[PDB]
């Protein structure tokens, strides 16, 4: 019912209408989950030639 | 993203040659090595497998390896033969006498460091080598015994690539000796373990096939290749032509491996043709679907209908209905649904080409990870023991050095895939 | 004037940027070459297209957007398309081999490659803004790209513009257009790493659109280039606020402010009417009512889901075309009596309405019809999480047999992190579920 | 061949259901969890709604209406009558009821209305003239339950003296098509009425467990249409249809058209339907009066086969063709 805050301009209106009222991580521990991939993918890679080499 | 495509043994080199005649008419590449095409479809990813070359010529960046140089006088005598590089050719002289031991162990070992001089030579050209893709019998010596050794000492050198192969398995139907359970066993062993992809074509399958579908009362060689060249151009169709999907050998390893060890997979074709045999009809959507998933259509003689499909990839060529396909593919699993794992969702995924193969006007190439599988392996597992029971045979392994432990080992990890495979069955 | 930076991430991505900035140009009058003759100002100014364009002292217009993929082909194809003089090539960054639909390959062992690359092309546009407000991400759930590269690019934004917001537009999975088995897990790992650091999201379900487009437009087999060209009228439709004059979601602050009153449940739904085929002879134009009612009916929604069985939270209309508000709240009060709207307690039971008067844009030879008015609703309900549902159980089918694992595992990522980004879904569907009862 | 699969055990109805559809040759049932079904017949507790409709290439139908537990919990269904326009509140066909919480002042105020006129005023949960020892009771128990105006002049059959209410089946099938089973039952106390004793249980509640005279008079304590009509017309110079069913059917027409725009399936990517128990009381002057929604009925076992194979008809095969009606369509 309730129509309020009617903004006009050249390319068209807003407004706002009430029917009824109510009743982060740092660099450095990125940087280190990014390395603790990379170690492990290193060792799974250590554990490959290891095997080969046998 | 480049592949170096390495073909082994009397068997690995006649599909291999027989697969790059049958790519490069579809690529529209002469014997000769020039482009006399038409559409720039077949020159969009070229790259994928041939070299360029001055003149612009297309050079397949195939390595032909063998320890007799029989089969590769015949390559080089053959249609096609004058497109591969000279260079490429590695070849011994003593043979490997149908010897896995021979091949892994001693002839081959002379002549390993040889091949890997080509490949490295092929690979560090490579913008982005994705991986290889080997052909080679399992029942033989040189394929066999060598061709694995080859895949331990690739991946050695290439840990972080794909490694890919076209195995052709043992048949007492179609069998040079009594050996070839024990190189089989030996082989797949090495399979296990080192490959992310391998395709079992079965000769058994391919067998059948030209005796009972195909009407071919004694199959040749050259019936059964016929069949794996078919095979080999429509699982690669992703890899070699423009698509929605732009398909490479990891994400088909990601999607259709969610078990690193069961990695072995069931072809089929349709329709199914014999050599010279024209089919002048063409199939209907409906019965491109229902042939390819017919158990008749596998290369790998193995009943669908006895395990469960962990994962499908079925690829369409030709002009035709997507509407349609999918129609026809989800008809497949709705009306079948028990035989496809409930544990991984949508795992049946569908690609479409436009360019037909040479002599059909549409076609299925149908790519299944089952745990039927385990059927081929039981069966060369028991014609294993039948003989090892016995010690049977062996002296020809036992003088070239290895021992019975190593037999036995190689019959424990094939026996403990088949009851992993058993195990997701059940699941 | 305060500018914004969009960020497009895998094949999902950068498409669809294609598609949303091919349309911008035609909204605002861009050409192809980046000339815009109707802008007076030379070289620069405050305008509110310079919110989405840059100016050289040439006349260029320069979109302020970077595109990212791991592979060459996809952003190959706009480095030669109809809009190539458009983009300075160092806005065009692509690697040599993709994350194989594997998030982890795209979270760590690639991104940590290339993540220090598309920072600093980030920066260089940043630095040519005298105001950023944030940046606007799209991407793909499922590809390993779009989702395992982008949380990474969405936790060094909030390290390095830790002020600035950042608002998603999210491909969800759908298996009729997909080719991916492993795209529940992707979703849920990006989900879970992403969800702290995006303020508000549009997720965009492939299984919706495609339906549109079946159902409206007569194709009988979508394609990427349907899909893209009705989700970027939707793109331009939630954007056109930031790049028009208005008073209505002007900076992008507000629409964390207008849809999103508790920080994770940032999913708002979005509908979008009318979608009218060109390939139509005859067609009668649809009424503010009958558009506004559209609003309501699932068939419109970017995800499929009943909201009559969830609670709204906030609730905008987004209107193009000759609408004026007497029809609009006219249309508003028939709605309520017919129609099943329940707000939470805690907020007031209202729309939000914008009101552009320029139709909406059509892309020549394009789909869509022309149409004398359209609406997008753009509404925070519980209903969505039933996206969230679907999804997880997908997960749960997988990871009970560990399907699929060893490939994260063998980038680098720990078995543990599945169940840390399952454990924050679980918490997410259950803050659904207080809200919504 | 259509799929379906069974999430329910213990529905007696759809226990029947699935294997009438077995028995035709068309349908094949699926493992719990398979998501590739045509039907679902459901769990009762947190059915998945929200998986449903996802499947491309299936066309998914399901055996409950999503929202229709607001008609079929005693709390929700007054909470229904006393909101919806069209139906409050001088709605003249339910009880006057209130709901009550325990850790109820509007309920006072009939009730001491009731008082300073010295009326009738009995209610029930459990039945009882006084509020207190309903509300003592109410607490003591550790739940939301509603309390009602008590039917003191019921309609009583004879011989006996003996008090009853009708059970109605009606389906809902996928379009809001509205069915009523022609075949009702009525269900009787055997114990005569006793104005005088409250606590004195089984006289009161007709409820065919809780008789445990059992049989006495009809086999099963249970009357069914054909016989309580006759008795209508030897006992009272009336039919059936025209002094209740006229208002069974108005009350049931009237339920489901309120809850229409809330649970209808029309333009969903799932469709759905749902039988229903619709429990009427009869006053002394044939005024009918609804007790209560049941969203999970059983059925009686005489009717079992013949309803369900209608629950095929009607609700199945509508939408999933194969390859004389005992439902009354009541129209809106
Ligand atoms: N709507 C829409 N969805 C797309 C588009 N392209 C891909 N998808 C969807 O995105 C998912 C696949 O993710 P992609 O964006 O293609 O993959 P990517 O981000 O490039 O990551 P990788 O290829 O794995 O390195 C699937 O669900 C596709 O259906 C597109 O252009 N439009
Ligand atoms: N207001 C009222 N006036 C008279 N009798 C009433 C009444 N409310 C309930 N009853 C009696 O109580 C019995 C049980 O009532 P309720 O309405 O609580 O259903 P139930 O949950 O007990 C089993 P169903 O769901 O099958 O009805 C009814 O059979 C009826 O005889
Ligand atoms: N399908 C097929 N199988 C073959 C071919 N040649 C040999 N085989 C099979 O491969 C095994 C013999 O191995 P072979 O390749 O000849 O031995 P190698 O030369 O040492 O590698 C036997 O099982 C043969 O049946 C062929 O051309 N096609
Ligand atoms: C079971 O989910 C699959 C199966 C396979 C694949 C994918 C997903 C994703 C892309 C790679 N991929 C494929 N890769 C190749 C070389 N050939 C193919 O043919 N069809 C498909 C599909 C396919
Ligand atoms: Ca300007
Ligand atoms: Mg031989
Ligand atoms: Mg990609
Ligand atoms: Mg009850």
């Amino acid at each position: 019912m309730e129509v309020i805050e009617l903004n006009k301009c050249t390319s068209g209106q807003s407004f706002e209408v009430i029917l009824k009222p109510p009743s982060d991580p740092s660099l450095e521990e990125i940087q280190k989950k990014l390395e603790a991939a990379e170690e492990r993918r290193k060792y799974q890679e250590a554990e490959l030639l290891k095997h080969l080499a046998e | 993203r480049e592949i170096v495509h390495i073909q082994a043994g009397q068997c690995g080199n006649q599909i291999g040659a027989k697969f790059w005649e049958v790519i490069s008419d579809e690529h529209g590449i002469d014997p000769t090595g020039s482009y006399h095409g038409d559409s720039d479809l077949q020159l969009e990813r070229i790259n994928v497998y041939y070299n360029e070359a001055t003149g612009n010529k297309y050079v397949p960046r195939a390595i032909l390896v063998d320890l007799e140089p029989g089969t590769m006088d015949s390559v080089r005598s053959g249609p096609f033969g004058q497109i591969f590089r000279p260079d490429n050719f590695v070849f011994g002289q003593s043979g490997a006498g149908n010897n896995w031991a021979k091949g892994h162990y001693t002839e081959g070992a002379e002549l390993v460091d040889s091949v890997l001089d080509v490949v490295r030579k092929e690979s560090e050209s490579c913008d982005c080598l994705q991986g290889f893709q080997l052909t080679h019998s399992l029942g033989g010596g040189t394929g066999s015994g060598m061709g694995t050794l080859l895949i331990s000492k690739i991946r050695e050198e290439y840990p972080d690539r794909i490694m890919n192969t076209f195995s052709v398995m043992p048949s007492p139907k179609v069998s040079d000796t009594v050996v070839e359970p024990y190189n089989a066993t030996l082989s797949v062993h090495q399979l296990v373990e080192n490959t992310d992809e391998t395709y079992c074509i079965d000769n058994e399958a391919l067998y059948d096939i030209c005796f009972r579908t195909l009407k071919l009362t004694t199959p040749t060689y050259g019936d059964l290749n016929h069949l794996v060249s078919a095979t080999m151009s429509g699982v690669t169709t992703c890899l070699r032509f423009p698509g929605q999907l732009n398909a490479d050998l990891r994400k088909l390893a990601v999607n259709m491996v969610p078990f690193p060890r069961l990695h072995f997979f069931m072809p089929g074709f349709a329709p199914l043709t014999s050599r010279g045999s024209q089919q002048y009809r063409a199939l209907t959507v409906p019965e491109l679907t229902q042939q390819m998933f017919d158990s008749k259509n596998m290369m790998a003689a193995c009943d669908p209908r006895h395990g469960r499909y962990l994962t499908v990839a079925a690829i369409f060529r030709g002009r035709m209905s997507m509407k349609e396909v999918d129609e026809q593919m989800l008809n497949v699993q709705n009306k079948n649904s028990s035989y496809f794992v409930e544990w991984i969702p949508n795992n049946v995924k569908t690609a479409v080409c436009d360019i037909p193969p040479r002599g059909l006007k549409m076609s299925a190439t149908f790519i299944g990870n089952s745990t039927a599988i385990q059927e081929l392996f039981k069966r060369i597992s028991e014609q294993f023991t039948a003989m090892f029971r016995r010690k049977a045979f062996l002296h020809w392994y036992t003088g070239e050095g290895m021992d019975e432990m190593e037999f036995t080992e190689a019959e424990s990890n094939m026996n403990d895939l088949v009851s992993e495979y058993q195990q997701y069955q059940d699941a | 004037m305060r500018e914004c930076i969009s960020i497009h991430v895998g094949q999902a991505g950068v498409q669809i940027g294609n598609a949303c900035w091919e349309l911008y140009c035609l909204e605002h009058g861009i050409q192809p070459d980046g000339q815009m003759p109707s802008d007076k100002t030379i070289g620069g100014g405050d305008d509110s297209f310079n919110t989405f364009f840059s100016e050289t002292g040439a006349g260029k217009h320069v979109p302020r957007a970077v595109f990212v993929d791991l592979e060459p082909t996809v952003i190959d194809e706009v480095r030669t398309g109809t809009y190539r003089q458009l983009f300075h090539p160092e806005q065009l960054i692509t690697g040599k081999e993709d994350a194989a639909n594997n998030y982890a390959r795209g979270h760590y062992t690639i991104g940590k490659e290339i993540i220090d690359l598309v920072l600093d092309r980030i920066r260089k546009l940043a630095d040519q803004c005298t105001g950023l407000q944030g940046f606007l991400v799209f991407h793909s759930f499922g590809g390993g790209t779009g989702s395992g590269f982008t949380s990474l690019l969405m936790e060094r934004l909030s390290v390095d513009y830790g002020k600035k917001s950042k608002l998603e537009f999210s491909i969800y999975p759908a298996p009729q257009v997909s080719t991916a088995v492993v795209e529940p897990y992707n979703s849920i790992l990006t989900t879970h790493t992403t969800l702290e650091h995006s303020d508000c999201a549009f997720m965009v379900d492939n299984e919706a659109i495609y339906d549109i487009c079946r159902r409206n437009l007569d194709i009988e087999r979508p394609t990427y280039t349907n899909l893209n060209r009705l989700i970027s009228q939707i793109v331009s439709s939630i954007t056109a606020s930031l790049r028009f004059d208005g008073a209505l979601n002007v900076d992008l602050t507000e629409f964390q402010t207008n849809l999103v009153p508790y920080p994770r449940i940032h999913f708002p739904l979005a509908t979008y009417a009318p979608v009218i085929s060109a390939e139509k002879a005859y067609h009668e134009q649809l009424s503010v009512a009958e558009i506004t009612n559209a609003c309501f009916e699932p068939a419109n929604q970017m995800v499929k889901c009943d909201p009559r069985h969830g609670k709204y939270m906030a609730c905008c209309l987004l209107y193009r075309g000759d609408v004026v508000p007497k029809d609009v709240n006219a249309a508003i009060a028939t709605i309520k009596t017919k129609r099943s709207i329940q707000f939470v307690d805690w907020c007031p039971t209202g729309f939000k309405v914008g009101i552009n008067y320029q139709p909406p844009t059509v892309v020549p030879g394009g789909d869509l019809a022309k149409v004398q008015r359209a609406v997008c609703m753009l509404s925070n309900t519980t209903a969505i999480a039933e996206a969230w549902a679907r999804l997880d159980h997908k997960f749960d089918l997988m990871y009970a047999k560990r399907a699929f694992v060893h490939w994260y595992v063998g980038e680098g990522m720990e078995e543990g992190e599945f169940s840390e980004a399952r454990e924050d879904m679980a918490a997410l569907e259950k803050d659904y579920e207080e809200v919504g009862v | 061949m259509y799929t379906f699969v069974v999430r329910d055990e213990n529905s007696s109805v759809y226990a029947e259901v699935s294997r009438l559809l077995l028995a035709t040759g068309q349908w094949k049932r699926l493992r719990k969890d398979n998501p590739r079904f045509n039907l679902m017949l459901g769990e009762r507790n947190r059915l998945p709604f929200g998986r449903l409709g996802h499947e491309p290439g299936l066309v998914q139908l399901v055996n409950y209406y999503r929202g229709a537990d607001k008609l079929c919990r005693k709390a929700s269904l007054v909470k229904l009558i006393k909101t919806s326009p069209e139906l409050s509140e001088s709605c003249t066909w339910f009880p006057e009821s209130y709901v009550i919480y325990p850790t109820r002042e509007v309920f006072l105020a009939a009730y001491n209305r009731r008082r300073e006129g010295r009326e009738g005023n009995v209610w029930i949960a459990l039945i009882s003239s006084e509020a207190s020892e309903l509300l003592d009771f109410i607490d003591e128990q550790g739940q939301v339950h509603v309390i009602q105006k008590y039917l003191e002049k019921p309609l009583l059959l004879e011989p006996g003296h003996r008090k009853f209410d009708i059970r109605s089946w009606v389906l809902v099938d996928h379009l809001y098509n509205i069915y009523l089973y022609r075949e009702g039952v009525l269900r009787t106390s055997s114990e005569p009425y006793n104005s005088a004793n409250f606590q004195d249980k089984t006289c009161h509640l007709t409820n065919h467990c809780i008789q445990k005279n059992y049989g006495r008079y009809e086999e099963g304590n249970e009357m069914f249409f054909e016989e309580f009509n006759q008795y209508l017309m030897d006992a009272l110079n009336t039919t059936l249809e025209n002094s209740i069913l006229l208002q069974i059917k108005h009350i049931i027409r009237s339920c489901l058209m309120c809850i229409e725009p809330a649970i209808s399936t029309k333009h969903l990517h799932y469709q759905s339907f749902q039988l229903f128990g619709f429990d009427f009381m009869v006053d002394e002057e044939l005024k009918v009066w609804l007790i209560e929604v049941n969203g999970a009925p059983a059925c009686a076992q005489k009717l079992y086969a013949e309803l369900c194979q209608g629950i095929v008809d009607v609700a199945i095969s509508s939408v999933f063709p194969l390859a004389t009606s005992i439902f009354i369509k009541l129209h809106h």
